[PDB]
């Protein structure tokens, strides 16, 4: 249910 | 109370009948599900998934799925003419995994040792209307790739597969993300898109989940080492735009407690989805759906199929 995020991992 | 007093005294139009799908429309198909009925359907929280399902309530032309060894708190409502279940036995004949009940395993389960340990009935097979003996969707095979909207986060375009083929439509999955992003599409779906419109579009493209250098993605190239083809163009149909109009009425299924279906008004519109808020109530409830989705109904369905109608809240 989280939405698409830019992470470093 | 009836329609004809209330959009007397509202001065109001229903939607029309003509603006709805024949399936969406329909009201004369007799219920023939009976309780206790067991099937195959596609669970709706993953929609890539088989599971076996046996009818826990009627209500007019809606039913009640439960699932064989799991939580009641998972049951859910479709329609008769639902074409997201399946008569027992389909799985095996149309290439689909099935989902044992809670606690079997895969090649422990056959349903003549089910329904001879459960004594139930089958579900008859005449009363489904998908039973993959239908003209596919014409263009797009299992294992074809295109673009597709991710309609969780649906500012993204993105890399896309066929992963399913079921009589008129096909399942959208999003390559190397789990199958919560799946959902069933027809060749006229306006969140599909032949590979490369994102480009002639100067739109960015979503690569899958974790692509080497995402920016230099390059399709020719995706498609050459996984061995697949592009959905082609020509398969591909315009959807023309719904004519619902903002405050023609209707029925629709209740989102926060779906046994329940209430009178309810166009809020506001797009070219493929329409608000729905239901009369009477706050609007903190009002929501966006497809034209095209099986909870929507013209004024009367309920009635004519035997379903209760909650009207308005009154003063």
């Amino acid at each position: 249910r989280h939405r698409k995020v830019l992470r470093d991992n | 109370w009836s329609w004809e007093s209330y959009l007397e005294e509202q001065k109001a139009i229903t939607a029309p009948v003509s603006l709805f799908q024949d399936s969406q429309a329909v009201t004369h198909n007799k219920n023939g599900f009976k309780l206790g009925m067991k099937l195959e359907g596609i669970d709706p929280q993953h929609p890539s998934m088989y599971f076996i399902l046996t009818v826990a309530e009627v209500c007019g032309y809606r039913l009640r799925l439960h699932f064989d060894g799991y939580s009641e708190c998972h049951d859910f409502w479709v329609n008769a003419n639902s074409p997201d279940i399946h008569p027992a036995g389909w799985f095996e004949k149309t290439g689909h995994k099935l989902q044992p009940p809670k606690g079997y395993k895969e090649e422990e389960f056959s349903w003549s040792q089910y329904l001879r340990s459960t004594r139930a009935q089958a579900a008859p097979k005449h009363l489904f209307v998908s039973q993959s003996h239908s003209p596919p969707p014409l263009g797009f095979q299992v294992g074809m790739k295109l673009e597709a909207v991710d309609r969780m986060n649906p500012s993204l375009v993105c890399v896309a597969s066929v992963t399913d083929v079921v009589d008129s439509r096909f399942l959208v999955h999003f390559d190397n993300w789990d199958d919560t992003y799946d959902y069933w599409c027809d060749p006229s779906s306006p969140y599909i898109h032949p590979v490369g419109w994102c480009q002639k579009q100067g739109k960015p493209l979503t690569p899958p989940q974790d692509y080497p250098d995402p920016d230099n993605f390059c399709w020719e190239k995706y498609l050459e080492e996984t061995g697949a083809s592009a959905v082609p163009t020509w398969a591909f149909k315009v959807r023309p735009p719904h004519s619902f109009l903002v405050n023609m009425k209707l029925e629709a299924v209740d989102r926060r407690n779906p046994a329940l279906i209430r009178v309810a008004s166009v809020e506001d519109v797009e070219d493929h989805r329409i608000k729905i808020h239901f009369d009477g109530w706050s609007h903190g409830y009002d929501f966006w759906i497809d034209a095209d989705h099986p909870d929507i109904h013209p004024a009367g369905w309920c009635s004519k199929t035997g379903h209760p109608l909650q009207p308005p809240l009154g003063p």
